[PDB]
């Protein structure tokens, strides 16, 4: 696992060159906007439960086949599993946001995740739709401009969207 | 009640299964934790570590279950415990190191001992490793931990008592303990006898209270005792040293005392310096 | 690596819980210290060549026998002097990686692991590199808390070699 | 408890290494946040009566059936009203403990651990406490980053109840 | 493991009530002197290896019977164990210094050490002497007035002495 | 699932031995009781609609607040009334399945597994289903040992919800 | 673990004599009233959760020191433990009732429970009080005369009272 | 011992669950068969002397060589005849115990355990006992289900010997 700082230093170690001035200033820029990153992750994690719950209700309303008898989100045990996996994806994406890199998202998630869903027979496309619902919810809550110091964090929001997109593409 | 009992913090589970099963650092931690649990917190020197097993461990060819078995059957483990102790004592140590518990009843010793007598020691370790308990509580990707403290699995109450006989502190190692070189839970296991909990030492005087019932009063009063109002409280003590007339005799012992006299008796005991282990109604 | 950010992330991951304020506070501290940390890293890298050559001469002076005795594990030959320069350069490059990473992750994973094995097989006594690191720690020419942290990492390496 | 300081100590202990710069940075971050954290804690504990009594009335309004329906799980009887006051006080007391501790440890060990079992056995629907916590999160009367810290811990409780 | 803040919280939890103004002031005093605490722990950790090594040489010079044949610090395996144990005591004391509370020192390291040494046969009094050698060395290293912004630190130094003393008394 | 026949099979499988006479006697008893069990199952399914509707009204009467309170997890909307007619039907269906299976297997696999999680995520109260199950147990209209078995399964569900 | 029939067989095997006619008739009497035994265990197990919950409410009303802070049944996790260890005793007593002997209850639940509670600090008097609270509720629920073909059950009720009492005395 | 009632109890205990209706049904079947079981046991024990002495003579006739050949394993001496009588009595006693216990428990604990080892060390050819078991199976003097269950257990013993 390599966060953003760790990632840049690891590639620089592979090349075997002292960190160059450009890399130094890139890292300084990362630190300068670090407070924003922390604020965004705090706000997302504070509403984690509501995000997952609302997204789940929406998914089962839009795709009733899942909760109909014989569907993969039936039997109340598989329903618990589905909620668990949605919140797991949210948890690892929040880890990724705090890190600044996608290394954690790919290691301990999405790696041999497509295959597991494919073998279980659970539709991966529906999983992607669920991830997208959570993406909209999280980006809205993470860009809410009320209750906080003013600023512009659109870059960080696009980064969050990128992480969610990566996951949804890997599972579907 | 954590510090006195000894369970400082045993409050999580260290798996190694990951996309980064090595995880570049976490594997170091897992290897250390396996050494601490399997070898009984023995101080393994760097030269004698089982390098061959760790090779396969990072490679992913072997799981944590296979790593634990490799240590358990390697001569590193055998020299410390297997070869040097009474066989029943070895069974107790296996239960402590591999399944993180203590023998719940005599049938456990019967079964494991018979395996040793016929099949050999390797098969005995095999039985612990692949017993349903090891397969469930741990998962071929989870280092064994002392789950005997927690009662969730389903166990005889005595188990709690018994595990505190084997674990005599965070610092302690089973190669080096007060009662070592002899069976610690053998006489009790045949009689299904409970054991008073001996707290491990913690920045105060320690007096390991051996409890051979060969010469002690019974757990109950078995009578009216003095007959004074109130029941009969059994008081234990270990370090009686001041009044040695022939030599005190039976320095660690218990006395069944009627309620009204307890206070007086207490001070007498404190005068000798023994720290009362327990005061249980009889 | 053991980078403060990823250490907090792992601490939350082993317990299967969303990042609590504990981990957020830790990362905040890392970002607060990062200003001085990056200043220190820039300082060490900008005069890296000077410090490397100075440390090489320091080891040559403290252990004259290493420049004279014949053998593969000595710098009597020019090739040996080149390898000595390469090694001390490795130590300085790793310390400047550790400064930027924010923790002792780089020093631990890319060095300090099996260091005993290598130093015992090829018979490079650790004392040589320890004295070289001491020279670096005395001539780094930093000031303030930046100097404090750079020294701390260097001394971590020193104690690890010992 | 899962206190930032103790978490760093445990992270160093499981590896067996002396406390590295990573852990020191983390605890420094905690100390830097502690000024605002203690201000927030003072605010909650000095205004406790208003917050708790108001929360009790808020849950009575949100769920009118809870103050009419006969049964021990409800607060229709005066004894149940006393129970409600005591438990809301416990929640506020734990949030103040968490604010001063600097992490979520105290509420993990003295609130959340096994909360599901209790809330199911004594028929204490979690939604009641969720709404009460919402009231406290709105009336705490904090500002700045102190408000952020207090709201973070309150929302930890809210999500744990859910 | 309890740290200072946790200790105060645990007492307050035992008694219920609510954090009193006195307790608040105590914790504020702890944080206003925190930089000192961190500096001390950094200095001790940075010189850990030399502290242990120097104290060990002194111990074996003062009590040669330990390293004479048949003594408990003989055979090069027990010597390794003895060095290990000295370093471990130093490590847990360093933990205690950073925490500000001695709970960690008595909960893991000193928890059972006495009976361990009693069974091994290792002379506890000699171990106490070794810990005291380390005490003087480490306190001198931390109290070195040159190298950092000057200021009052005597209270923290006395606290360090207290931790070392607790360990030394519990082993002997 | 935990059907008597299959658990006997698993018991023999763990020992690795052919089915001994004890297991055969057990499954013979199962077959002997199956005639009454299936008669009771027919009776329960023939009046299933009336039972489900009556239970839905019973919970509406015991908890009027649930038919007025606005929100997703309430039957104040026609969609919520549909959800009630769905879930209560599921519980009755599972009781019939348990009756046919002669064990709690179906109940565990299709209902009890993860029931605790679901009632907390969707803000459902177990008491609702408990009251509905009590109505079902009183109006099942079975007699004899078959009635005993059916009531046992219903009470299993009741205690699982609690 | 000895059930009634096994107990008779074992005591006949120790003496080495074929089962005497007296023992035969005793076992026949046990079989004759076996349906009553099964009915009782069925009733108690059907209402276990309510039994434990009601008895718990009563226990905390009669001994408030448990709920009061700093006690043993405070902090909501120890409350969970207390409920767990009341239902555990109920479970082992039901095992005993089905068996017809107290062997299982004294072998796997009450065999040293007193010492474990002593070490934890849990008040041993209060657990006995809790068992008695459960005793009256369970005996009443089993002796409920409505819902089954009427008959005699007084002997069986005395037997289960005996099991509860044995546990309550052994834990105090 | 491994008695039906205790086996069900242990199966429930390893999963920490209350005795569900499956186990209760099993024990009910045991009680229903117990009437015939006790009748058969009483019949066997009241006629035990005939079945022990006759079995002794039966093995003497099927194996003349066992009552003549010199050696401790043989019954040529009167002491050997006494040993033979005692062992046949043990087998008959165990069958009565098994019949009363309603399961294989007693037979496995007090006879079958290590039976091969003992017969292979003290030179006690199992054929002798299996012939004796056949005799007692033939003169069991039992009818109806009493007969069938008893003969089943006898058959268990013979299959265990061989
Ligand atoms: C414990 C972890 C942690 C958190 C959560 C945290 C919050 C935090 N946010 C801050 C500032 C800020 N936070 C924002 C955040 C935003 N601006 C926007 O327009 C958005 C809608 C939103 C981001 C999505 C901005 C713009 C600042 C001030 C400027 C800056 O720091 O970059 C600051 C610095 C000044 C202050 O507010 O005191 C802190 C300390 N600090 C922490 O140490
Ligand atoms: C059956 C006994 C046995 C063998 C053979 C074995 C091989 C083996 N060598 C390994 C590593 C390695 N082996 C090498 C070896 C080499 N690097 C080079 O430049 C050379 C060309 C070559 C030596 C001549 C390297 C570099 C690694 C490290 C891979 C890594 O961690 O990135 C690994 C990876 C996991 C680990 O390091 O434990 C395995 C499994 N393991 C075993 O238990
Ligand atoms: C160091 C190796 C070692 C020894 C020696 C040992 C002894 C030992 N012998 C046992 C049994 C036994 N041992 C005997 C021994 C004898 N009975 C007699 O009549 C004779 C006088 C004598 C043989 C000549 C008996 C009868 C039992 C069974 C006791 C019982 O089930 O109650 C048991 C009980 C548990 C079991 O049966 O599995 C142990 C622990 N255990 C060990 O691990
Ligand atoms: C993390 C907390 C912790 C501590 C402290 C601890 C102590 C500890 N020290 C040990 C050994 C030892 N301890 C010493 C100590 C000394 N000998 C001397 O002459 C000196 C006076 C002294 C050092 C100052 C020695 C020589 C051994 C090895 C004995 C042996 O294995 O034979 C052992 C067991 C034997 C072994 O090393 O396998 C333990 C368990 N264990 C722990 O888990
Ligand atoms: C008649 C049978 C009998 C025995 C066996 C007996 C043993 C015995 N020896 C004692 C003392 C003692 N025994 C020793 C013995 C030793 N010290 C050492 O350094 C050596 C390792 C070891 C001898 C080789 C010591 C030091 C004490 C005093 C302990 C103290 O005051 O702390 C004590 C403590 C109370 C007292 O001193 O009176 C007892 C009970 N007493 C008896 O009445
Ligand atoms: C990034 C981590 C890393 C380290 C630390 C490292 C060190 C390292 N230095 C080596 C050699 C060497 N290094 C030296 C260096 C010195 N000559 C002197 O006079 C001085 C005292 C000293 C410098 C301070 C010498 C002489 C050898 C050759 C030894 C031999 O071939 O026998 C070797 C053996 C293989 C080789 O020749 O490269 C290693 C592995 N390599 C690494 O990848
Ligand atoms: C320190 C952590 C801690 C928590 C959280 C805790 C909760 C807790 N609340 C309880 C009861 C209760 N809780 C309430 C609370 C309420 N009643 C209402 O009408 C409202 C809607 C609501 C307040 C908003 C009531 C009425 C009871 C008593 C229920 C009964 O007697 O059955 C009980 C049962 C024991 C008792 O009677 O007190 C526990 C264990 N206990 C703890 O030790
Ligand atoms: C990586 C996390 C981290 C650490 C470790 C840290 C330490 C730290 N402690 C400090 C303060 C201090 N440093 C001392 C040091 C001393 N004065 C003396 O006379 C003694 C000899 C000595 C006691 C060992 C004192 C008294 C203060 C307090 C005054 C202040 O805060 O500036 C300072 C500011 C001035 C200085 O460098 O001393 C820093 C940066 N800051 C951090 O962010
Ligand atoms: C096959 C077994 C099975 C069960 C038991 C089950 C329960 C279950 N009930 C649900 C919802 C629901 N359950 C109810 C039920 C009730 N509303 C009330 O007012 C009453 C008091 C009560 C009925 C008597 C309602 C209204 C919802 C919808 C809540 C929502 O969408 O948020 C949901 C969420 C998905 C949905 O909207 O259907 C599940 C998974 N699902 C299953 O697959
Ligand atoms: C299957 C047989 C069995 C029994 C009997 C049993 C008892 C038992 N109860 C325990 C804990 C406990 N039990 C209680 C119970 C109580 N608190 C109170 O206020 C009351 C007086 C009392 C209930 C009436 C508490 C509070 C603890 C936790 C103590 C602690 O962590 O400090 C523990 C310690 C480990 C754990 O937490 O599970 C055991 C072993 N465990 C078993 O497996
Ligand atoms: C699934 C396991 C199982 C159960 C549950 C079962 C019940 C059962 N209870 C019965 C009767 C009875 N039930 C009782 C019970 C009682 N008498 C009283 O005064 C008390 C209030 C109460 C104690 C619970 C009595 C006395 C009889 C008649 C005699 C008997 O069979 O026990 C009968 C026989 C007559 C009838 O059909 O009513 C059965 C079959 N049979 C079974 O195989
Ligand atoms: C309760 C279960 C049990 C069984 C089954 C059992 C068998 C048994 N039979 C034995 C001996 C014997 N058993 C016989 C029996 C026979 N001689 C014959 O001619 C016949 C063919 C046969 C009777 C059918 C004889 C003659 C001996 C003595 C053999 C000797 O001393 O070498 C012995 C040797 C110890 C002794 O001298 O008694 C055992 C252990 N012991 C047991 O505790």
């Amino acid at each position: 696992m390599l966060d953003a700082f760790a990632k840049v230093v690891a590639q620089a170690d592979a090349r075997g060159e002292f960190l160059t001035n450009a890399q130094f200033d890139a890292l300084s820029n990362l630190v300068k906007e670090g407070n924003k990153r922390l604020d965004a992750v705090n706000r997302i994690t504070s509403n984690a439960s509501t995000i997952v719950a609302n997204a789940a209700r929406a998914l089962f309303a839009e795709q009733p086949q899942l909760i109909q008898p014989g569907g993969n989100a039936y039997t109340n045990r598989r329903m618990a599993a589905c909620l668990r996996d949605m919140e797991i994806i949210l948890r690892y994406v929040t880890y990724a946001i705090l890190a600044g890199d996608s290394s954690v998202l790919d290691d301990r998630c999405l790696n041999g995740l497509r295959e597991t869903y494919q073998a279980l027979g659970t539709p991966g496309s529906s999983v992607a739709v669920a991830i997208q619902k959570m993406k909209d919810a999280a980006i809205a809550i993470a860009n809410d401009p009320n209750g906080i110091t003013p600023g512009d964090c659109s870059a960080l929001m696009s980064e969050i969207a990128g992480y969610f997109d990566r996951a949804a593409a890997a599972v579907a | 009640a954590a510090s006195r009992l000894g369970t400082s913090a045993f409050s999580d589970a260290p798996p190694v299964e990951l996309r980064a099963n090595w995880s570049e650092e976490d594997l170091e931690t897992v290897i250390r934790a396996v050494y601490r649990q399997v070898l009984g917190n023995d101080y393994v020197m760097a030269s004698e570590r089982l390098v061959s097993a760790e090779s396969l461990l990072r490679n992913g060819k072997i799981t944590v279950r296979e790593f634990v078995r490799a240590v358990a059957k390697s001569e590193l483990y055998k020299e410390k415990f297997l070869y040097g102790n009474f066989q029943t004592r070895v069974i107790e140590l296996n239960y402590k190191h591999l399944l993180g518990r203590a023998p719940y009843d005599e049938s456990e010793v019967i079964f494991h001992l018979d395996l040793y007598e016929n099949e050999g020691f390797d098969a005995d370790i095999d039985s612990y490793i692949d017993s349903p308990e090891y397969t469930n509580s741990f998962g071929d990707w989870v280092v064994p931990y002392y789950r005997g403290f927690n009662t969730q699995p389903g166990q005889k109450t005595v188990g709690f008592n018994r595990i505190f006989r084997l674990y005599r502190g965070y610092a302690n190692s089973d190669r080096a303990q007060a009662e070592g070189s002899m069976s610690r839970l053998a006489r009790d296991l045949a009689t299904n006898r409970a054991n008073t909990v001996v707290p491990p030492s913690n920045s105060d005087t320690a007096f390991a209270y051996y409890t051979p019932s060969a010469d002690v009063p019974p757990r109950a009063c078995l009578g009216g005792s003095f007959g004074e109002s109130g029941r009969v409280y059994r008081i234990e003590v270990a370090g009686i040293r001041q009044p040695g007339y022939p030599g005190v005799r039976r320095s660690s012992t218990a006395f069944l005392v009627p309620y009204e006299q307890l206070s007086a008796k207490m001070q007498q005991l404190q005068r000798t310096g023994a720290r009362i282990i327990s005061v249980n109604p009889a | 690596m053991k980078t403060p950010i990823t250490e907090a992330i792992a601490a939350a991951d082993t317990q299967g819980r969303f990042l609590s304020n504990t981990e957020l506070q830790a990362v905040d501290g890392r970002f607060k210290r990062a200003v001085a940390s990056m200043e220190a890293a820039r300082a060490l890298t900008n005069n890296a060549q000077s410090l490397i050559d100075g440390a090489a001469q320091a080891v040559y002076q403290k252990f004259p026998y290493t420049t004279t005795m014949q053998g593969s594990q000595y710098a009597s030959t020019p090739e040996g002097k080149a390898k000595c320069a390469r090694d001390i350069g490795y130590y300085l490059r790793m310390v400047t990686y550790c400064l930027v990473a924010g923790g002792t992750g780089p020093m631990d994973e890319y060095l300090i692991a099996g260091l005993s094995e290598i130093n015992s097989t090829f018979d490079l006594s650790p004392s040589w590199y320890i004295e070289a690191l001491k020279y670096i720690k005395a001539n780094h020419g930093l000031t303030g808390q930046a100097a404090v942290e750079a020294n701390a990492y260097i001394d971590y390496a020193i104690n690890a070699l010992s």
